[PDB]
RNA sequence: AGGUCGUUAGUAUAGUGGUGAGUAUCCCCGCCUGUCACGCGGGAGACCGGGGUUCGAUUCCCCGACGGCCUGCCA
């Protein structure tokens, strides 16, 4: 039984547009999902949310594991009671502190070993374990404990964890309890060698999974391998199942990927950029703190449509940030998870009525003006599907 | 202005005024609080959440101290002040320096007084308060006054009669110079009153301000410890004795429910609002009843214990805000203990409607003159 | 009127006749890709004015200004 729906397939490249069907409700692909991980989203409640337009949203398994805990989450009825959300989640397996966290933890053939960055306690995190936290918490999409290396070294290390990654996925399909209420999705090993995610792409194809998800690709790395590595990626996954790119927030990438045939995305970027004081435009980010929008009586974007762009100039936001009242700081998250999720629904639409080709040379012009001057990673990856601008 | 006074029992005054703003169509009811702020919005508060609380009063209250500092600009704006920080709706009011941080005492002289911002220290003279006045252009401003003897609670008299006098002065001084000009000629300006510990001061200086056409009165420097709650309440009741009875009353200082409801007894109007303010930034939850019908006890909860981590209810049974319809105090704890930004939202919607809905219920309750049994459930519990 | 005390970044406070004048806040740049994050680095910015004493003056003496306190005058 199939989770997607097809409905408009660019004629030009390999873009895609179609729909979800899970068990709350159905969402319209491509989506963009922001990221809340201790069960809250920073600093904005979730009626907000909800009426900005959003329909999934994230969470996080070592954080909520550690605590609370387990136990008494799922005594408050999951994470959907626990939060108060009525709509999608997605939860992940937190191999992601295996990088962020690298000088605080050890890795085994049995697990990993944790000491707490909030008071040096240390625990065992196995696949059986994580799978069965992630049980209690009863998401939507549930991802598997992987082995991740960072993308920024080599040696032998890459193989073991392809390996260990490979077993451990064998060792979570035995371990899952719920196969009707959660779609586990396989994630991609590899890093940056072609035989290493070739052959991984090979091997874990043969097991039964919803969905497959590419992993290792985040932060700081030459984009030259980044599109080259999903283009392969993207070939060899079926057609019938959705991909997703993990850890991609910006804008360029977001479309330059959707040419290529991704179709969901995650980052933290806006939120925490907006805490910062800066947010975001057609044009690139403003930062509110400058003497330059001191006396500008505008609003943020004359075409934008969110609660702030509406009532409250530039000037304000400037003079509000400056004192003690924390207030000034659920302007700016607001505005730009509105953006976020506008740019997603004009392509939608853009390709559905089969002009698609075309919203991406008028988007390049706005962003950097003379459709010459687009990075030069964006030009390789565009003409290598079909679609010439200049 | 118009004031009505529907009922005067046990000297309890009740009433409403009706003709004021721009040139009507808005009414006020007594007695009240004003909404406090910092620089602008509410604290931790933007507009779409500020507009979920119940029963907001219809005017707020701007301190000097905040905005002083951005006062080039709101002169190239030319359009006040209701439309530059998107509140264009409700009257203001511009008071001086706000009750939760206070002035250091040594620095007020024969020329200028001072006020401290973000930036530091700035003094004023005459010319520059009009000037800000003229540019903001609110509905009322409290005078440019003379209060530093408040800190010393002891010293001679030398010093509070000079202060009477340099008192005198700049209310005389500020009122010509605004009868002069144009455009501030539609704003209020209301009367200072001090004077220390003394009989003989609270007399003369209520005697000789009453003799100018101020349009409403401050009370200032009735707060302290409580070993001397009785000198700090028969003065007072001396004091409102030589004013007009046709003008409103402020005093500032006194927030707590337990001196509000005897603070009002010898005539009072208008109210500060920054306690619960105080309650929140605690870590704490307001939680006293005042349904007379049906910290000793429950004045406020702490959140930040360990008994509170299990519990799955709201903050207060039948609480109408935001967060008693969908949250519970485990979250809440989790929220506390783990550091999170929500939980002040969470808990300035809670606090900030329980207070507004105290004043609600003892207006109410003094329209049907019963003070004494809501003055009995108030005082066994803090 | 007379007597006495004081003056150091935009705004506070330590310090010395031989110190890159210390600290905390403002001001100015940079960083952010499924949260160790209302965060992390870096920079800039002062001894009231005048005269004398001293090898050397923010450090000792004299004058002026500005301000506080006391007395006198006055209420
Ligand atoms: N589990 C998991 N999470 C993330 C988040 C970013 N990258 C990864 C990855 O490779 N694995
Ligand atoms: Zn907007
Ligand atoms: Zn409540």
């Amino acid at each position: 039984p199939r989770i997607m729906r097809l409905v408009a397939e660019c004629s030009r490249s390999r873009a895609r547009a179609g729909e979800l069907w899970l068990p709350h409700g159905t969402v319209a692909t491509p989506v963009f999902m922001p990221v809340g991980t201790q069960a809250t989203m920073k600093g904005i409640t979730t009626e907000q949310l909800d009426a900005l337009g959003c329909r999934i949203c994230l969470g996080n398994t070592y954080h909520l594991g550690l605590r609370p805990g387990p136990e008494l989450i799922q005594k408050a009825n999951g994470l959907h009671g626990f939060m108060n959300w009525p709509h999608n989640l997605l939860t992940d397996s937190g191999g992601f502190q295996m990088v962020s966290l690298v000088s605080l933890s050890e890795v085994t053939e049995e697990g990993v070993r944790f000491r707490s960055p909030y008071d040096g306690n240390e625990t065992l995190l196995s696949p059986e374990k994580s799978v069965q936290i992630q049980n209690a918490l009863g998401s939507d999409i549930i991802m598997q404990l992987d082995d991740v290396v960072s993308s920024t070294v080599t040696g032998p290390r890459v193989e073991e964890a392809m390996y260990r990654s490979i077993r451990w996925l064998d060792r979570c399909i035995a371990a899952h309890q719920r196969p009707d209420k959660q779609n586990l999705f396989a994630i991609i090993q590899g890093g940056l060698d072609a035989d290493l995610r070739a052959t991984c792409l090979e091997e874990m194809t043969k097991r039964d999974v919803p969905g497959f998800a590419i992993g290792g690709l985040s932060g700081g790395e030459s984009k030259s391998q980044f599109w080259r590595m999903v283009a392969l990626s993207t070939s060899r996954l079926p057609k019938d199942k959705p991909r997703y790119l993990m850890g991609v927030g910006y804008a360029t990438d977001l479309v330059v990927c959707v040419a290529l045939g991704c179709d969901m995305f995650d980052c933290v970027f806006p939120t925490r950029t907006a805490r910062f004081g800066s947010a975001l435009v057609p044009t690139g980010n403003l930062q509110l703190r400058k003497k330059v929008f001191e006396k500008d009586f505008g609003p943020i974007d004359p075409e934008c449509t969110c609660p702030t762009c509406q009532k409250h100039s530039r000037a304000f936001l400037h003079a509000l940030l400056h004192s003690d009242n924390t207030a000034a700081l659920h302007h700016l998250t607001v505005h730009n998870i509105a953006y976020q999720l506008q740019l997603m629904s004009a392509v939608r639409t853009s390709i559905v009525e089969k002009r698609f080709p075309d919203f991406v040379r008028d988007f390049m012009g706005a962003m950097y003006g003379d459709p010459t001057l687009c990075p030069t990673w964006a030009t390789d990856a565009l003409a290598s599907v079909g679609i010439t601008l200049g | 202005m118009k004031l009505s006074l529907t009922k005067v029992v046990n000297g309890c005054r009740l009433g409403k005024i009706k003709n004021l703003g721009k040139t009507g169509d808005h009414t006020m009811d007594i007695p009240g609080c004003l909404l406090y702020t910092k620089t602008g919005s509410a604290p931790h508060l933007t507009h779409h959440t500020l507009h979920n609380i119940h029963g907001v009063p219809a005017m707020a209250q701007l301190t000097l101290s905040s905005l002083a500092e951005h006062h080039e600009v709101l002169t190239e704006y030319k359009e006040g002040v209701g439309k530059f920080i998107g509140m264009p709706e409700s009257l203001l009011y511009c008071s001086l320096h706000d009750p939760v941080s206070p002035c250091p005492a040594g620095y007020v002289t024969n020329k200028s007084v001072s006020v401290w911002s973000v930036a530091g220290r700035v003094e004023m003279t005459v010319s520059k308060f009009m000037a800000i006045q003229k540019a903001l252009q609110p509905d009322w401003f409290q005078c440019l006054s003379d209060g530093e003897v408040s800190c010393k609670e002891a010293t001679s008299i030398k010093r509070v009669r000079k202060s009477v006098d340099r008192s005198l002065l700049f209310l005389d001084n500020c009122l010509r110079l605004q009868e002069e000009s144009e455009v501030l000629q539609k704003s209020v300006i209301i009367g200072v009153i001090e004077g220390g510990d003394v009989m003989e001061e609270r007399l003369r200086s209520a005697r000789e301000t009453a003799k100018r056409p101020v349009g409403g009165f401050l009370l200032d420097g009735f707060q302290g410890n409580p070993t001397t709650l009785e000198a700090r309440l028969r003065l007072l009741s001396s004091v409102t004795a030589e004013l007009p009875e046709d003008k409103p009353r402020l005093i500032s200082g006194v927030s707590r429910p337990d001196e509000v409801l005897e603070c009002i007894e010898r005539g009072v109007d208008l109210f500060e609002s920054f306690f619960p303010y105080q309650v929140t930034e605690r870590g704490c939850a307001l939680t006293f009843s005042f349904d007379y019908q049906p910290e000793i006890t429950s004045f406020e909860i702490n959140l930040k214990e360990k008994k509170y981590q299990e519990d799955f209810n709201p903050l207060v049974r039948g609480c109408s805000c935001y967060c008693c319809k969908n949250h519970t105090r485990a979250y809440i704890h989790h929220l506390l203990v783990t550091n999170e930004l929500l939980a002040g939202v969470l808990l300035m919607m809670h606090n900030f409607e329980h207070y507004f809905g105290f004043f609600h219920y003892i207006r109410e309750a003094l329209k049907s003159d019963k003070l004494a049994q809501l003055k009995e459930l108030i005082h066994r519990q803090a």
